[PDB]
């Protein structure tokens, strides 16, 4: 049950992120760093944003942050090198 | 690493302590296999309740309701920490 | 005790047995099951909602009643 | 009702009570003194009232424990590890030692 | 004539002629009548007032408020590229 | 023939292997070989080769 928690709980997260991948796809025309990164400082606010939130609720899942914290602690089921 | 191994006689011995450090007993070298803790030790209605709870305490153990009435006699304490594999 | 999702079965259930649902989780461990995972003997009668409260279902807490806890939690 | 003061079943009533009540205090509280003074305090309170013959006022104290068990209940309970709340459980069980039953004419 | 039919016809037993296996699985009865409630349901549904609010929130409004979404969303986005100041609306 | 083989080795756990030199053939119980079913040659080599050079051939004709 504790597994089934983590990986529903990150694959919240991970939708996320792949609205945050659909939005990059349509804005950047690209998934790559190299472009998306010398762009950047041009697109328009609201579209990053966007971007980022839902990126940042991925991170918000893998990351444990509060409204994401649950499976953190029940992941201690498992052994002590994991 | 956790080279233990528990026997009868490690838990009589540790019973047997358990229950001469305990002053409401009427004394000790009444404290034998056969002996019943209401009649022979002299216990009240709670003093088998706190020797229970010691048992539990000490072998690692956790002993509900209707295992613990049935504990009447130093034998049959012998006997359910005997029969419990996590009694360590 | 019946909630409002078991209640609102009654005119379905027919011939069925109008079970009271109890969780597995609250029962009582130390007793024997045929079953001792799942707590749960043989031929036992199970709710039309048996999959909310069986063991595989999301886990109850028994300390702070659901309302008190969502007081707790907002107010934080 | 009828609950009887001198009865098996006040008997398995009030060990049960009494045995809830050290556990909690051992739960509770962190100090091996502290908590060996609590229990000597629970077997006091309750040594002042095993004296009582009135069914009535009898039910009441025993009400009256019930709400003090249920007011300071322990949230995260002491329980060994292998034993059913407990981190070990359920954790390596050997399997039953089953012989293969086929299903197939053809296939093994 | 009694009309009956052809003594001629000479018949037998169906036999499919499969291996009877041994028993894999016991049978428990409530989970079996549990499985068969919750398969036939359907046979016994009736409307209530806790059922039509589900069957008017999920068949009436929820499609609603989705089709009111989409068909005022129709071409209102175009951000392929979209630049700082540039409006990402093609309507107001 | 088939079904007494088959309900042999259900029922039994033994196949019949007739050794080089005696003329006599008995239940045993070596099943690491000597057996093969009936489905085998058609796919092993007819299906699996084909679906191999449509591999090969979706590659190149990328
Ligand atoms: C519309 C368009 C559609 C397009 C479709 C695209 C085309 C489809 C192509 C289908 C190919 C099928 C081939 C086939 O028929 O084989 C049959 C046959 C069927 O398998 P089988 O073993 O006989 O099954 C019966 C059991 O073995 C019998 O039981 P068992 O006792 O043997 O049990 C063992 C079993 C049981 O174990 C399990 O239960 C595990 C579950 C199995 C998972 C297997 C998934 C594959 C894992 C790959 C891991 C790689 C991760 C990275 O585990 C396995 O068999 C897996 C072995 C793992 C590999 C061994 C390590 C050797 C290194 O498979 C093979 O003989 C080998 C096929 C391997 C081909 C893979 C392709 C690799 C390409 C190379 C990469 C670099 C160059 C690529 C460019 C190429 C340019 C030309
Ligand atoms: C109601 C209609 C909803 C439609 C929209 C979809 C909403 C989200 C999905 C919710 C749907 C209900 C999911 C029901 C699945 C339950 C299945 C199950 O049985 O697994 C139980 C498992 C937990 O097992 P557990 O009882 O906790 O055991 C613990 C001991 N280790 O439980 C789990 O693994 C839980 C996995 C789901 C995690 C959902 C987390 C949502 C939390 C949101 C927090 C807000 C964060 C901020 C987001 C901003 C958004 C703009
Ligand atoms: C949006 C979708 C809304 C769906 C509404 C459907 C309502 C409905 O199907 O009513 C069924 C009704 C029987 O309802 P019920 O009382 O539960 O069953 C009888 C047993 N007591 O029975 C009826 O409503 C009878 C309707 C028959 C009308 C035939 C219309 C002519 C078709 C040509
Ligand atoms: C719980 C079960 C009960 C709920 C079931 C709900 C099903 C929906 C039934 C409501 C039907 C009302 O639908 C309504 O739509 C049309 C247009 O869409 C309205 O009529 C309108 O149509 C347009 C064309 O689209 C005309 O050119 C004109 O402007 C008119 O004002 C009608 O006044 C009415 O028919």
């Amino acid at each position: 049950k504790s597994a089934l928690s983590a990986v529903l709980m990150n694959r919240f997260g991970d939708a996320f992120f792949v609205l945050g991948l659909c939005v990059i796809a349509y804005v950047f025309g690209t998934l790559n760093y190299s472009t998306i990164f010398a762009t950047a400082y041009l697109i328009n606010t609201d579209l990053l944003v966007l971007i980022m939130l839902a990126l940042f609720i991925a991170a918000m899942a893998k990351s444990a942050q509060f409204g994401l914290h649950n499976w953190l602690t029940l992941a201690m089921e498992g052994p002590t090198p994991v | 690493s956790s080279a233990h191994v528990l026997t009868k006689d490690m838990i009589q011995e540790r019973i047997v302590a358990l229950l001469e450090s305990f002053d409401k007993v009427n004394d000790a070298k009444n404290i034998t296999a056969t002996a019943n803790l209401t009649s022979d030790l002299g216990l009240d209605s709670l003093d088998v309740v706190e020797v229970v709870m010691a048992i539990e305490e000490e072998f690692g153990l956790e002993i509900p309701d209707h295992d613990a009435d049935e504990i009447k006699t130093v034998q049959q304490a012998i006997d359910y920490v005997s029969a419990q594999p996590a009694a360590v | 005790i019946r909630a409002s999702f078991d209640k609102a079965e009654e005119p379905m259930l027919g011939d069925y047995p109008d079970i009271d649902p109890f969780p597995a989780q609250l029962k009582n461990p130390y007793k024997k099951y045929d079953d001792q995972q799942d707590r749960r003997n043989l031929e036992e009668p199970l709710s039309v909602n048996d999959d909310l409260y069986d063991m595989w279902s999301p886990d109850r807490f028994t300390h702070f009643k659901n309302q008190d806890a969502l007081k707790y939690f907002i107010g934080f | 009702s009828h609950p009887v003061p001198f009865s098996a079943a006040n008997k398995k009533l009030v060990t049960s009570m009494y045995r809830q009540s050290l556990k909690l205090a051992r739960n509770w509280i962190s100090n091996r003194q502290l908590f060996r003074q609590k229990a000597v305090e629970i077997r006091h309170k309750f040594d002042q009232n095993a004296q009582i013959s009135n069914p009535r006022l009898l039910a009441r104290t025993l009400d009256e424990t019930r709400a003090h068990l249920y007011e300071f209940r322990h949230p995260d309970p002491i329980v060994p590890p292998s034993f059913p709340g407990g981190t070990k459980y359920e954790r390596n069980v050997p399997p039953r030692m089953e012989k293969i039953m086929q299903h197939n004419l053809y296939e093994p | 004539v009694e009309l009956k039919p052809s003594s001629a016809i000479q018949r037998g037993p169906l036999n499919k002629g499969g291996w009877d296996a041994p028993h894999a699985l016991h049978n428990d009865g409530a989970i079996d009548r549990y499985a068969h409630w919750r398969t036939f349901y359907q046979e016994r549904f009736k409307y209530t007032r806790a059922t039509g609010k589900s069957t008017l929130i999920f068949l009436v409004a929820f499609p609603a408020l989705i089709g009111y979404v989409a068909y005022q969303s129709e071409g209102l986005f175009e951000f392929a590229g979209k630049r700082r100041g540039e409006s990402v609306t093609t309507r107001g | 023939l088939k079904d007494y083989y088959y309900n042999g080795r259900r029922i039994l756990d033994k196949i019949p292997v007739k050794d080089k030199q005696t003329g006599k053939v008995t239940w045993e119980i070596k099943r690491e070989g000597a057996e093969k079913e009936d489905w085998v040659n058609q796919m092993y080599f007819l299906y699996a080769p084909s679906l191999i050079l449509l591999l090969i051939v979706m590659v190149y004709k990328s």
